[PDB]
Parts: structure tokens; C-alpha cells; sequence
């Protein structure tokens, strides 16, 4: 199985600040990634189908990026209700894999 | 607005095959799309089961091929796993999803 | 000191000048890149700008192309009737021995590359690669050269070299580009000329690269190759006859001609206008992929990801331009399945591309060939990953496929496995390298047992001089002996004739070699005499011959009743310049080329 | 269905026996190198193992590759004096049309093939490659498929194929051997032998892969490269020079060619046992770097790192055995210098590789030239190193510059461009593209005007049957026209003669193919007539013109005052078997393949 | 400059364990990397001048490996005596650079 | 046995030339060896100067090409710096080597 290691597994911002989700693929995946939300409880809500496409009804702030091997989620003017679990899933390969998730808390 | 709803037991005897219905409302089991399953442990780590196609011909992880049996019924537009052998390791919160775009709000399986 | 400088000229010399055009080669292609290039970006700009209202786009769409195309044709028209529209055939033809002066000519040039240039740029609504036309050009160049400098052999050596050069420098892709030249042009090729060609393609690179600052198969996994092969040769096949056949019905349809002939413009025009229609992205292009460049297409058809498994994971986004790093979202439709799709696009390419052949201006038709192959391979290896999703028992990976079908497909249009030589080094990677080739095989077979090349029935179409064997070509090359084509006037100086005879003779037809015959009766040969020879000796026949004038024998003689083609063979391999003929000894006659090329002339053209 | 079945045998039928051929050649490939590989293990192990003792050790050093040597001379004695140490040259000359039948039988396999092995063995001491028999075993291979199957010229194009699959195999290099096969073994080649070569190339690889699981530069460097690869040049007209030399007094010196009668083993086993105590790692080899793999030696020579520089920064340990990651540590010496080491390989190789090449046995002689001219290379990259340590205005790799003298060297001595190639797919990089292809074609202009090729100079050392030209080989290839060397002996059957006397000569003579006559006093050619033809109208000669016997005319007619040379030339040209001769119209003489092949015997031997 | 990225920066472990210093180089170096000791004070000793050959007057437990971008320095059977800085050069390319140095401390 | 000892002033005033002297016993400076320069900051860090040849050819670091000049006495088997343009960054611990293999005690230099 392709292994989607990501990083930094937690972090700790204010209101209003910039944070970057970095996904790191073994294989080449191409630009097949997907990115996800997950808030304690509910179901896991995705954000950016595509590396650099955002899913109808997300806000433009949620920036995606990256080709190949590097990935990037770009979160720009963070609120109080992004406090969840983001996590990349590659889908070029079989089988599909995940990363392992980054919990966000704030200040 | 494609809809995903799962049902099935929570409480489980290990050793004893356990079934999950996902049923579907706003799209057709019959659509070329991929028809997944995906399981989230209590640790918080997402792991790909596998997948129906339109057809009916089955795609499953490696790594559990023997014990994982999908199935789907096209009059009523549903899911059925039969997940056998079941270990408390296997214990976790599932989701049937389409693939990629849309999730169930899934179920909590406890072993 | 003086020697070395000697020594190192003559070779040194015949490098040097290959290298230059090379050179030369090598500036064209960027420069004329650079060209298409901006003027492709300011249509894409205008294309995105003009607005939302339908029919100022559509205006946008087709004028441009339009106007391009009639370009194009009017440089080619004034000029004459050879110039515009003919490259790879023509060369093979003058390879083959007969030689048409209006083709080298360097008159020509500053007409045709600009007309090339314009047909780039209008680029993939009209669907045309720039190959043929840049062979020429080269080929015009490497006889400018030659002029420059100043043998017959050597000069066809040189031409040969250019033509390599240019088919390299359209490809930036040396080590192939050549070898597939060599393939498709000549025939009794030697190694010399294609290391010439090979340096010629090298110095191409380099000079490139100078200027940039500007700016693990399975054994199934054989067998689907084998099949996709023979799939693009059956498919070659068809495209073949179909361009014999509407090429001929062009030339022939009487009102068809007569619009030809009243403006050749007019006709590109129209075609290019029904072309662009049928392209425009919201009312069909999005079916057919239209919304993309010629490269982009095939960037497309050979990507790495298995497009099917995608779409069924993710129902991906049409954009408002094509992504730079995601060309194959547009093949992808929701109502039409990227299948369905493809499927469209190898039908419609199909009907178009003839048509775009048929327009009359400079453009070449390779690269068009092989874009519809590689469509055709993807298809295949999409049919495959779905048939197989895990895979074989590593996944199909689709592009391979693709690259596979576009090398196999082009091989059978062209009878040339080179293609798949040259798939290859486009790829970079050598890993594909068996089945690949076997398909392309397989497709040969396929197609050069059933239809002639691309080439061969273009050349059939025009009616050009060239004498070997082509398949569909019904023709009387067997029959003609040399009796029938054979220079009957000739120049008897027998020993037993007088000497103010003999003067008379000289100062009458002043030839380049007289026959020296044994008496007049009999008319037999015993050897050849030299004309300023005889004349010297005259100044200061038997007594002639008794003073001491050489007698160089009569090598070889050929019959009156031997074939033509085998005449023709003997000239080519031997690189004689002239013949006599023999009928139970006596000189009948005289062969030269000239009589040899009216012969095929009149083969081709009753 | 029956129709489609004929259509898929011939050309099918030809396709697989190739391919049967190539995976035969793989086979053989992979499981010699296996024999070779643990023996060579072994021998390095009783190296190792013996003890500190000296002399024990030099027996363990001397003995091995003596007794292998004696080995591959015995075997090679026994069958035909034209079985051992002969390859390349003898395929030459069969291409050129002069059949050896002993070259071609399989009786000879068993007997070579061993003894290839047993060389390989043997190893660096010694000093030789595998190519020309390996090349010679395929050929054969491919004779004995053309038999099993069972005209000349498609047996002449399998032939080539073979040889071209028998290059790839030893190379493990598909590309550019075959190229490489085609430049040096024929002339008047056709693409499709090539992509049949090919074919056989990709078929070797694949199984080998199949076996596995058993098992940016600047401008002044350009110059640099041109600079090195003119010394190559220099170095191996040198080097051919003394091939050709060496050789003719070996087969002169009487007391060494009575040895030779005496004993071509026992002379091997002298030449191995001076050769082995000079590379003798403690005593000699030190300086020579010889305890290395003939491979491995290679590796050293085209490796990444700057020595020089690397030896400056730090002195390297000599270690117990040589390093899998660091092979260049052999090379080094604390009193004589890297460069000083580099020098006495170059100087001592050279004197003992013609040896080597002199001693009787199957070995090849393609790989040890590269592998020195590699050598030569590399010392000039460390050259320009020390002079520009910070490098040029990116710094100076060496290994490129090794790479390119290989390439270059080879060249030279082989007079062919192809090693360039060869050398490129070795690397596995095209980034050396240019210059290192300049600096072959520079080495070629050297030693081409100068010298003969290596294989060449053999081949006239042997004095074996091949007309075409050669440098520095005084000759009469000129002279000799059809009158000397052409059958006298004719059986014109003239329309005027009677029945019976036909009858008569039928019986007689049996012909293949008797000439038609005008009338018994003139003699003059009217056509041809067939025997079993002639025989059937008999049962059933102008009354038999009448009648009705096919009169075929002659196509082509050679005078008696023509060049031998050219006639061969036409005879290889047009694929003919037997052709009349003509004076002043009469029917002469008769010249085919037997005769020609005669007059080269006498060329060559008087 | 060809950049020496090692790792790890800080160590501490008893007298006894096994310790693995790793060096990795940004473009290729070959085996052409040398180990020092440089115990606080004094100059810095080296160890082993290409990856895996010890330097003479060096104990055997310096166990060095590794070729082309990735490289370990390998210790065993610690003592009192091995509290140092221990840097890695390389020397394939000019300028010669080194690593940026792990200091070990030791319970 | 190769030993190299350095020497030279400690305190330095900036924008005033330094020179340090390494003298060699053991070894000659003639031998075919990269007698080189090399320093360590206050934090620890390594960084290469340069190094003359056996003939006198001097290679240096590319960052400070300008500033650094190197020269040698082959009488007395010597190392001379000459470091122009001294700044406060500059202020560190300086090490004379031959390549690899032996190191000089080295002096500290302070700004
Ligand atoms: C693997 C198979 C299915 C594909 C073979 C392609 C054919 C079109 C090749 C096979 C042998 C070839 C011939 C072999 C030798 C010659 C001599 C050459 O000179 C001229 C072409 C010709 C007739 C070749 C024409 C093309 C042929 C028929
Ligand atoms: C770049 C320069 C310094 C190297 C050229 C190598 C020569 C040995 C080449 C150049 C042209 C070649 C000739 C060009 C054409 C032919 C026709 C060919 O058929 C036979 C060989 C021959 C005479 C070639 C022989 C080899 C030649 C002299």
C-alpha cells in the first residue's frame, strides 16, 4: 500500500492566522488527492477533490496545492468552527489509502 | 444532493459474521461510480475496504481478500457487507461512502 | 604544414557544412515555435475575453483559423503547382532517381515556411503536424549548400542527411528522427548517411539547448499489446484507402476541380470553416476534447493516471481553461462516458483529418496520425482497466497503452517501424520496449500486406516519377524493355570510316562519349572514345587508333529486350551516368537517366 | 480460414525461428556468464585463502589461468584449423560473397563454446572479451534454422541477424549493437535486417529479465573532448599499427611457427604464464591495478568521483580484498601517483593485449580495447581536473571523459561510429550526446586515413577470401579483369545445329542453363534456354525454336575486358547467380559465383 | 553548497547502548564522507575517512556505512570516555562542506 | 606522524588584515596532499576555507573568494593567511589541516 505521511500532527493557532497541512505521498500519485474534514463527531466532510479544486459549498480561503509526490492544504483566516481533523486520501492507486489525521485546537 | 444512510447492529459476538445495510437516496446503485466502504478505528485512522462497480464486479483491500464479501441489491438500491471472522481488533466506526465525493454519517460497530 | 591543412580541408570541410545547417534547422524550429506560440496564447486570450454572447465567440473560434488557412494557400499558389502541399513524397521520389529542379529551388523557401508557420497556428481545429513541409525545407537547404560548394550520389547522400536533419529537429528528438527518415525516404541506404544525420540531429539538440534561456511487463500484458496492434493496423488500413480514395475523388469530381482551379484559397478556406464548426468547444468540442493544443492532446493521451477508475472515484470539474497539470479533464463528460468520448473524438478525427489532408498549403501529416493512434491505444487500455480494475495478477497503467497504439497505428500508416523507435525516445523511458515494438509489428503486417503507405498513395494520387513497386498500383512496370525507351541517334566513329568524316562527326554533335565501333557493316562495339580526346588528336579511324587514342572497353552491355526496372536497379546501385546497348553485338543504342526518367514519366502519365 | 493460415506462416514462420534464435542466445549469454562467475569466485577465494607464503600464492595466481588457456587451445585444435580465434573477420568475408562452409557447421559448436568459457574464466590476467565468437557461435545458430527450414541473399540477411543478436547478447545492449554489428561485419545493408537484429535484441533481453530471479556542459569541454578523443586516435593507429605487425611475424618467424605446428596449446599456455607473473598483484600489479574483475575494472574507470582530488583531500587504504562500492582504490599507489599508475596500465596493457590477441584460442578482442581506451580516457579527465580544480566557468567529472575515450578508442580501431552509441546505452545517459560522438568521429578521421581496422588487419593477416579494398594491403583488385578468371568451357546450342548433336550434348553436359546461339560460325548470343525444358521438348534447333521453346534473353552482358571488381559488386548487387560474357557480340564465357570466389582465393594466395 | 542535513542534534543514553548518528547529503557524494571527534577543548579527531574504513589508532565499536546521499556513523559499547561532538565531511565536491554537529551527553 | 601547529594574534581590531601562520613538522609541503584551511564559530559549526597544491595553485570557498588569499614558504614549510575586511561575524576558532587526515591544535581568533 501507497503510505500518505503527513505532518505537523498537531496545531495550535489564533483567529485569524495561517495554517499548512503538508501530505507526502511514497509512490506518485499525480494530482489524484483528496482532502477532508472531520469535526469530533460527525462524518468526514470533504473539502479539495483534487489538489487545487474546491467542492461546491467550501469557502475560497480552504487553498489546496501540489503534484506528484508533495501535497499541500493551505488554510487562510482560520474561525473559531475549523477546530477538526483534516486528513489527505490519495485515490490513483489501489488500494486507497489516508493519512494519519491533524487535530487543530486554537487559542 | 446524493444521500447515504447506514444501518445495522452495534454489538457484536466475535467469531460471528457481522452485516451492514447502507442504504441510498438521490442517486442509483446502477450509476458508473465507485460504491466504497471505509472504516475509522477509535484511534482515529481512516482504512479503505473496498468497492462495488455498476456492473457488480467487487474490489476489496489487499490485505483483508478473505474474510470481506460485498454485495448490493439493485430493486432496492442498497449496500451489504458480510464481514466475517470478526476480532476486536476489528472493532471501529464505519462509513459507506460514493467513492470519494459524498459519505455516509455512518455507524459505531463495538466487538 | 601545408598537407595537414589539406588533409583536414575536404572532411572537415563536408562536416562543417552539415553542422550549419543543422544549425540553421535547429534555429527555424525555435524560432517558428516561438511564432505559433504567442500568437496561440493571444487566441486562447481573446478566446477567454470576448465575452459571454455566443456568436461573437463562435466568430473567434472559426475566423481566425480561416484566415490562417488562407494564408497559408496564397503564398503556395503563387509560386507553382509542386511547391505547397508535397514534402516526404517528392524526396522519395528523388531519391528513387528522377529529379524535379522546381523542388529544390530556393525561390520557394520564404513561401512555404511561412504558410507552415500559419498552419501551426491554427493548430488543432485544424489538426495538421509540420513534418513534410520541414523535411523539405531542409532537403532545399542541404542543395543550397551543395550549390554553394560545387557527383550525383553525393548530392542524394546530402539531401538525404538534410531530410533526417529536419524530421529530428520537428521532433527535438535525434537518435530515431533520422532512422525513421532513412525508413521513409531512401531506399539502398548506407550507415555514413545515417551518422551524418545523427550529427546533423545532434548539433540540432545542442543549438536548442543553447537557446533555452530564451524560452516488470507480465506475459498477458504482451498478448494486449499484440492485439491493440493489430486493432490500429486494421484501423491504419481503412485511413489508408480512405486517403487514396478522397484524394482521387477530389482531383476527379469535375465541379470540385473547377472550384480547385478558380481559387484553391476559397476551397482551404471552407474546409477550414466546416472543420471549425464541428470543433467549437460548447457545442461539440466538449465531446471531442477540442479546447486544447496539439501537444496537450497528446500530453493527455499519454498520462500516467487510468482515467476511468478516477472518474468512477470522482466526477472531476470542468474548468474555465484546461489545467496545465490535469489535460485529460477535458475528455471527460457526464451524459458521454470518457469512453464514450474517445470513441467520438477517434470517429470525428477520422472524417476531419482526411479533409485537413486534402486542403492544398504547406503542412505535414505524422503528427495528426499518431495522436489519433495514441487516442486509440488509450481507449483500449481504459477497456482494459476496467475489465481488470486490481489488475493483472502491478495495475494497467493506460498511457503505455496509448503510447503503444500511437506507434503502432502511425507504423502502419507510414510502413515504418522507426515509429515505435521514435514513441520511445519521445517517452524518454525504454522500459516499454518489446511489446511496444511488437504491436507496431504486427500492425505493418496488417497493413503493407493489404494497402500501400501514406506516402506511396499520395505519390500514386499526384502521378509523380517514381518507377518501383507499390502495392494498388496497377501499372506496366515488367513490360517496358529497354527497346522501347533506348536512344536510337547515335554516334558510330568505326575504324574503317575516314578522317574528314570523322572531323565532320565531332564538329556536328561534339558529344561526351562516342562509341568506337570495329566497321560500319557490322556495327560492333570495341569500347568508347572521349570527345576533347579526339578532337586533340585530330589537331596534332584505324590510322587514329595505330597513333595511340585510349580505347577504354564497354564495361557492361545491356539487351534491348531487358526490363526497364531492372535498368533502373543497375543505375541506382552501381551510380553509372551512362549505358550502350547491344542487340547480337551491334550498338543499337544509348542509355542515359534522361531517357530513364522520360520513360518513367510516361509510365506515370499516358 | 486455410487462407489466413498461409498468410500468418511465411512471414510468421520467419519471425519466430529469429526469436527462438535470440532467446537460444540469451540462454547461452546468462548461463555462461553463471559458469564464469563462481569459478572467478573461487579462484579470488584460494587467493584469499592459500596463505601468506609467497610462492603458494603465485602458483594460485599463474597456474589457473594457465591450465584454462591450455584448455581452450586443445579443444579449438582438434576440429579445423579456420575454428578458433576467428570471428568477426570470417563473417566479414562470407557477406562479402566468398563462402567458408567450415565456418558455418554445427560439429564446431561443443568444441568453441567451452573454450569461450574457459577464456572468460581465465579472465583479467589474460585479458579478453567474448564478442566475435559468441558473434560467430550465433551466425552459426542461425545457419543451422536457415538449414532446418530449408537463395543466398535471405540467407546472407539471417545470417547478419544472428550476428547482430550474438553482439547484443555479449553487450546486454539491444540498441545500438546491432547498429554497431551492421556497421562492422557487412556493407550494402537494408533497414529491415536491422530491425530484424533488433527484434532478436529486445527477444535476449526479455529473457534475461525473465532469468533474473535465478541470477549541461560547456564550451571549452567540447574541445577537451575532441582533444582526447584525436589522442585515441593517435593511440590506436599506434596500437592497429602493431596488431597488424606482431601478427605477420608470429606467422613468419620460423622457430615461433615450428613451436605453433609443434604445439598451439603449449605456445597459449607460455604466453598466459609471462602474462600472469607480470600481473602478479604483489610484485607488479600494484602499479597495473590488476586484481580486478574485467568488469569491474570498468566500473573503476567510468566512476562518478574525481580521483585526483579525492587523493589529495585523503590517502586511501589498500584493502584486503577489493572494495564492491570503491573499486578505484586498486588504482592507487602512495609513490607512484594515481596518473603514474594510470600510465604504466596503458603502457603494459598495450603490450601485452596483442599478445593476448596472438595467442590460438576462441576469444573476442572488442572489450579489452575499450576498456584501455576507457583507461586512456579517464587519465586525461584527471588531467584537466588538476589543471582546473575548481573546474570549468560546474566541475571537470572524469568519468565522462573515461567514458568518451572508451567510446572513441574503440572507434578508432574498429572504424566505427557505433561505439559512441554503444558506449551512451552502456552509461544509461544521453547527456553526453555530442561530444563524445565528435570525439569518436574525430578518432575515426585519424585512424581511418592512416590505418587499416583491427578486424581488417586480421583478415589480411589470415589472407582470407575478401575483394573489397583495404588500407595499407598492396594488391591487384584492379587488374584482374572477367578475361583472366572466367569459364572458358560453354555448351552453345545454335539454331543452325542438328537434333541429334543437341541430344548428344544434353547427355553430356546437364547444364542449368545453356545460351541460345544465332549460328555455329558467328557465335553471337540470342538468349537462353533451360535444360529439364530442352530434355521434355526432346521427348516430346531452329525446328525446335519453331515449335516452341521459350527463348528468355539475356538482360545483362559483361565484356571480358571488365574489372573483377565490378563485377562482384554487380553480382552482390543485383542478387544474381550466374551471368554471359561478350566480345564483339560472341558468346565467350560464362561467369558465376564459383569462378569469381576462385579469382579472390587467388587474389589473396598465390 | 551541497548541504550535510544530519540528525539526531542532542543524544543521551547509558554506558553500554548502541548509538546511530545519520548524515544525509542534497546531491549525490559517493562514499567520500569522513567522520570526526571533537571532545570539548580539542581539536576535532577523525574517526573514519570513507564510509566504513576505521582510521588507524581508532577502536573497532566505530562502525561507519552507508554510500551516495545517506550516511550513518554506527557506535556500540559506549564508555565515559566518547562524551564528543561528532561531525560528518564530505570531500566529492568543492567546496568541501560538513554536518552541523551532535553533541552527547550520557547518563 | 604529520604535526601542524598554528600561530598568530589572538585580538584583532575589524577592517584590519589578519595573518595566521601554520608550521608543519613531520611532512613536507612539497607532497602531492590538500593543505587546507578550515574554522569553527562560537556556536559550533564548521565551515572550509580553502587549500594550496603541491605547485601553488590556491583553491578557495566561493562565498569568500574576495576577501581570503592563502600563500606559503616552501624554506621553512609553512601556511600564511592573509584575511582582509574583518568583521565581527567573523570572530571564531581557526583549524590548519592537511585534507582529511591530521589536524592542527588551532588558535582563537577574536574580533
Ligand atoms: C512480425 C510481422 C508480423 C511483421 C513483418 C512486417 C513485414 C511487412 C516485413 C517482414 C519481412 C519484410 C521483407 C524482408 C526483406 C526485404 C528486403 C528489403 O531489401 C526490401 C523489403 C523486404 C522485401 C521486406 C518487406 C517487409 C516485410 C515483408
Ligand atoms: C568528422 C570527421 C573528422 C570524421 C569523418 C570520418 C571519415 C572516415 C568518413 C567521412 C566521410 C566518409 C565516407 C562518406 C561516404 C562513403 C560512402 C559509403 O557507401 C562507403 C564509405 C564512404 C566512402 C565513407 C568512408 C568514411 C568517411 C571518409
Amino acid at each position: 500500500d501507497i503510505v500518505m505521511t503527513q505532518s505537523p500532527k498537531f496545531m495550535s493557532t489564533s483567529v485569524g492566522d495561517r495554517v499548512s497541512v503538508t501530505c507526502k505521498a511514497s509512490q506518485n500519485v499525480g494530482t489524484n488527492v483528496a482532502w477532508y474534514q472531520q469535526k469530533p463527531g460527525q462524518s468526514p466532510k470533504t473539502l479539495i477533490y483534487w489538489a487545487s479544486y474546491r467542492y461546491s459549498g467550501v469557502p475560497d480561503r480552504f487553498t489546496g496545492s501540489g503534484s506528484g509526490t508533495d501535497f499541500t492544504l493551505a488554510i487562510s483566516n482560520v474561525q473559531s468552527e475549523d477546530l477538526a481533523e483534516y486528513f489527505c486520501q490519495q485515490y490513483n492507486s489501489y488500494p486507497l489509502t489516508f493519512g494519519s489525521g491533524t487535530k487543530l485546537e486554537l487559542k | 444532493d446524493v444521500q447515504l444512510q447506514e444501518s445495522g447492529p452495534g454489538l457484536v459476538k466475535p467469531s460471528q459474521s457481522l452485516s451492514l445495510t447502507c442504504t441510498v437516496t438521490g442517486d442509483s446503485v446502477t450509476s458508473d461510480y465507485a460504491w466504497s466502504w471505509i472504516r475509522q478505528f477509535p484511534g482515529k485512522k481512516l482504512e479503505w475496504m473496498g468497492y462495488i462497480t455498476y456492473s457488480g464486479n467487487t474490489i476489496y483491500n489487499p490485505s483483508l481478500k478473505s474474510r470481506i464479501s460485498i454485495t448490493r441489491d439493485t430493486s432496492k438500491n442498497q449496500f451489504f457487507l458480510q464481514l466475517k471472522s470478526v476480532i476486536i481488533e476489528d472493532t471501529a466506526t464505519y462509513y459507506c461512502s460514493r467513492g470519494v465525493d459524498y459519505w455516509g454519517q455512518g455507524t459505531s460497530v463495538t466487538v | 604544414l601545408d598537407w595537414l591543412k589539406r588533409k583536414l580541408f575536404c572532411v572537415g570541410e563536408d562536416w562543417y557544412f552539415l553542422t550549419v545547417l543543422g544549425v540553421l534547422m535547429a534555429l527555424i524550429s525555435f524560432t517558428m515555435s516561438f511564432t505559433v506560440g504567442r500568437v496561440v496564447r493571444a487566441h486562447k486570450w481573446l478566446y477567454r475575453e470576448i465575452g459571454d454572447s455566443h456568436l461573437l465567440r463562435y466568430l473567434s473560434w472559426t475566423v481566425y483559423p480561416v484566415a490562417l488557412v488562407s494564408f497559408s494557400s496564397g503564398f503556395s499558389q503563387s509560386i507553382t503547382p509542386f511547391s505547397g502541399g508535397s514534402g516526404i513524397p517528392e524526396l522519395k521520389t528523388i531519391l528513387s532517381g528522377v529529379v524535379l529542379e522546381d523542388y529544390l529551388d530556393i525561390k520557394n523557401f520564404g513561401a512555404k515556411a511561412v504558410g507552415l508557420t500559419c498552419t501551426l497556428a491554427s493548430g488543432s481545429t485544424i489538426f495538421l503536424g509540420k513534418v513534410g513541409p520541414f523535411v523539405h525545407l531542409s532537403v532545399m537547404i542541404a542543395a543550397y549548400l551543395g550549390r554553394v560548394r560545387a557527383n550525383k550520389s553525393k548530392r542524394n547522400e546530402m539531401l538525404v542527411a538534410g531530410a533526417a536533419v529536419g524530421v529530428a529537429t520537428v521532433f527535438a528528438a535525434p537518435f530515431s528522427g533520422v532512422l525513421f527518415c532513412i525508413e521513409v525516404v531512401s531506399s539502398h541506404f548506407s550507415v555514413w548517411d545515417y551518422w551524418r544525420g545523427f550529427f546533423a540531429a545532434t548539433c540540432g539538440a545542442f543549438m536548442f539547448r543553447l537557446l533555452a534561456v530564451f524560452n516488470p511487463f507480465d506475459l498477458p500484458e504482451i498478448f494486449f499489446f499484440v492485439a491493440l496492434g493489430a486493432i490500429c493496423g486494421v484501423a491504419s488500413c481503412a485511413y489508408l484507402f480512405c486517403q487514396r480514395k478522397f484524394l482521387g475523388f477530389v482531383k476527379t469530381n469535375p465541379v470540385l476541380s473547377k472550384l480547385m482551379a478558380t481559387s484553391k484559397p476559397l476551397y482551404s478556406a471552407l474546409a477550414a470553416l466546416v472543420l471549425a464548426s464541428v470543433t467549437y468547444p460548447p457545442g461539440a468540442g466538449r465531446f471531442m476534447a477540442s479546447r486544447l493544443s496539439m501537444r496537450e492532446y497528446l500530453d493527455s493521451l499519454l498520462d500516467h493516471n487510468s482515467w476511468a477508475l478516477l472518474t468512477r472515484q470522482a466526477s472531476p470539474p470542468w474548468p474555465v481553461e484546461p489545467d496545465p497539470q490535469n489535460l485529460w479533464f477535458e475528455w471527460y463528460h457526464p451524459q458521454f462516458t470518457i469512453f464514450g468520448t474517445l470513441a467520438f473524438f477517434l470517429v470525428m478525427k477520422f472524417w476531419m483529418l482526411i479533409l485537413a489532408t486534402t486542403i492544398p498549403m504547406p503542412a505535414g501529416y505524422f503528427m495528426p496520425i499518431f495522436i489519433f493512434g495514441a487516442a486509440i491505444g488509450r481507449l483500449l487500455g481504459e477497456a482494459l482497466s476496467v475489465a481488470f480494475p486490481e489488475g493483472i495478477v502491478n495495475p494497467i497503467m493506460p498511457g503505455g497503452y496509448a503510447l503503444a497504439g500511437a506507434a503502432a497505428f502511425s507504423g502502419a500508416v507510414t510502413h515504418s517501424i522507426s515509429t515505435a523507435l521514435l514513441a520511445f525516445e519521445l517517452t524518454g523511458q525504454i522500459v516499454h520496449a518489446l511489446p511496444v515494438l511488437m504491436a507496431v509489428l504486427a500492425a505493418n503486417a496488417i497493413a503493407q500486406s493489404c494497402q500501400p503507405s501514406f506516402y506511396d498513395g499520395t505519390i500514386i494520387v499526384k502521378k509523380l516519377p517514381y518507377l518501383p513497386w507499390i502495392r494498388g498500383r496497377k501499372i506496366s512496370s515488367h513490360r517496358v524493355t529497354v527497346e522501347h525507351f533506348m536512344n536510337r541517334a547515335i554516334t558510330t566513329l568505326a575504324k574503317d570510316t575516314p578522317q574528314e568524316e570523322v572531323v565532320k562527326v565531332v564538329t556536328s554533335t561534339d558529344m561526351a562519349e562516342y562509341p568506337l565501333v570495329a566497321s560500319t557493316e557490322s556495327q560492333t562495339l570495341v569500347g568508347t572514345m572521349r570527345r576533347a580526346q579526339l578532337v586533340q588528336a585530330l589537331q596534332a579511324l584505324q590510322d587514329i587508333l595505330a597513333e595511340g587514342c585510349p580505347v577504354e572497353p564497354v564495361t557492361l552491355k545491356l539487351s534491348p529486350e531487358t526490363s526497364l526496372h531492372q535498368a533502373h536497379n543497375l543505375f541506382e546501385l552501381l551510380n553509372l551516368q551512362s549505358l550502350f546497348v547491344t542487340s547480337q553485338g551491334r550498338a543499337v543504342g544509348f542509355v542515359s537517366w534522361v531517357e530513364l526518367e522520360k520513360a518513367i514519366s510516361k509510365l506515370t502519365n499516358p
